[PDB]
């Protein structure tokens, strides 16, 4: 199986630097060019740069948007791709994806990573407060209030509850984000069985399991 | 120097209908050496990474349903989806690799479906939030269609609009509905002055608002 996994995203101040990495497996890494692409929240994909394969000397190219300011390298021993970003600005806030690129034969990006989110801001890391939302079917939820930066993750019962979940996009207010998540199950099953929301906020290493208690 | 532009910006189609969307390049993408147009299409479903669909303008990647067809040549390309499924909800990007790489601005495909009324639930503030001096009341309005909806908050029967944050989901990939969350935040001292908290949803599905409420005395 081909795997590409980005790491390194988070919060950085304007004028700062940040290096992303992209760990790969499941293909002959040195045979492939690798690209980085970014996406500001809600906006279009933007190609940033590539680094070519061994046959082409692992040479690099960049979009004019980032040339001179971003550097791509690769570790061919470990099949890891890097993106060095310097002099970051508000407009650099985006999800960064690495993509497997050209092999000499095909014109396509066959595989993409999950993306890592970069926030360029002077605001401080603030962990969320997590609150339970208790009242045929029953709807329950969790309120994930007053955190910075994005993202947070929310699962229900460690992911075994997935259908009938709605997790609502975070809204920014007074420099903090708030989101909520609902889950709908049969009332014969709650509170008869436990329902827990699992919230993570990578920026503050926050991990929370909030059991939804009745009455 | 290659500009990529896509049309429409957005559209909605019912399941089973045909979708066509366009991709224009500022210069030809037909490589003369290989005789292929270096134009690929990617699909990006809500909350996911982009996925390769079509490359060299018309070759459909293995594992991609045959309802997806890429066509075109030179500076003009098309992606057609026949018998669209709810699951095809996505932003579609075209991308040239003739000279480095450049993406178009995307086409957002929404799915049209039958009108559906929301399922509304209201939630009082948790004791843990109240202990800290704040009071958030939450209303979910789930699985409705179309996206346009109105929510009013009433406290002791009087509308209150300040202190309200609203959020919609992306459309659902299996039922083509939307959901919305509305959160009213008050001080604890303000919250403790009033009894009745009401979330009222008015959607095109009924002339009657859907009203959910709780009374603090009953907590
Ligand atoms: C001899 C290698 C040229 O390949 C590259 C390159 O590296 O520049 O260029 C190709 C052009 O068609 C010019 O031949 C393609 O853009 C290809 O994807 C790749 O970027
Ligand atoms: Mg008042
Ligand atoms: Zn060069």
């Amino acid at each position: 199986e081909v795997k590409l996994v980005e790491s390194g995203g988070g919060l950085v101040q304007s004028g700062g630097s940040l290096r992303l990495s992209c760990a790969t497996s499941g293909f002959t890494f040195t045979d492939y060019y690798m690209s980085w692409v970014r996406q500001p929240p809600g906006k279009a994909l933007e190609w940033l740069g590539f680094i070519r394969n061994k046959a082409n000397g692992y040479t690099t190219e960049y979009s004019p948007s980032v040339k001179g300011r971003f550097t791509i390298s690769r570790d061919n021993s470990q099949s890891i791709l890097y993106l060095q970003m310097n002099t970051l600005r508000a407009e650099d806030s985006a999800t960064y994806y690495c993509a497997r690129d050209h092999d000499g034969y095909y014109e396509r990006f066959s595989y993409w990573g999950q993306g890592t989110l970069v926030t360029v801001s002077a605001a401080k890391t603030t962990p969320p407060s997590v609150y339970p939302l208790a009242p045929s079917m029953v709807t329950l939820g969790c309120l994930v209030k007053g955190y910075f930066p994005e993202p947070v993750t929310v699962t229900w019962n460690s992911g075994s509850l997935s259908s009938g979940v709605h997790t609502f996009p975070a809204v920014l207010q007074s420099d903090l984000y708030t989101l909520s998540s609902s889950v709908t199950v049969p009332s014969s099953t709650w509170p008869s069985e436990t329902v827990t929301c699992n919230v993570a906020h990578p920026a503050s290493s926050t991990k929370v399991d909030k059991k939804i208690v009745p009455r | 120097d290659i500009v990529m532009s896509q049309s429409p910006s957005s559209l909605a189609v019912s399941a089973g209908e045909k979708v066509t969307m366009s991709c224009k390049s500022s210069q030809s993408l037909l490589n003369s050496r290989t005789r292929k147009n270096y134009l690929a299409w990617y699909q990006q479903k809500p909350g996911q990474s982009p996925k390769l669909l079509i490359y060299w303008a018309s070759t459909r990647e293995s594992g991609v349903p045959d309802r997806f067809t890429g066509s075109g040549s030179g500076t003009d390309f098309t992606l057609t989806i026949t018998s669209v499924q709810a699951e095809d909800l996505a932003v579609y990007y075209c991308k040239q690799s003739y000279n480095l790489r450049t993406f178009g601005g995307g086409t957002k495909l929404e799915i049209k479906r039958a009108d559906a009324a929301p399922t509304v639930s209201i939630f009082p503030p948790s004791s843990e939030q109240l202990t800290s001096g704040g009071a958030s009341v939450v209303c979910f309005l789930n699985n409705f269609y179309p996206k346009d909806i109105n929510v009013k908050w009433k406290i002791d029967g009087s509308e209150r609009q300040n202190g309200v944050l609203n959020s919609w989901t992306d459309q659902d990939s299996k039922d083509s509905t939307y959901s919305m969350s509305s959160t009213l935040t008050l001080t604890k001292d303000e919250y403790e002055r009033h009894n009745s908290y009401t979330c009222e949803a008015t959607h095109k599905t009924s002339t009657s608002p859907i009203v959910k409420s709780f009374n603090r005395n009953e907590c």
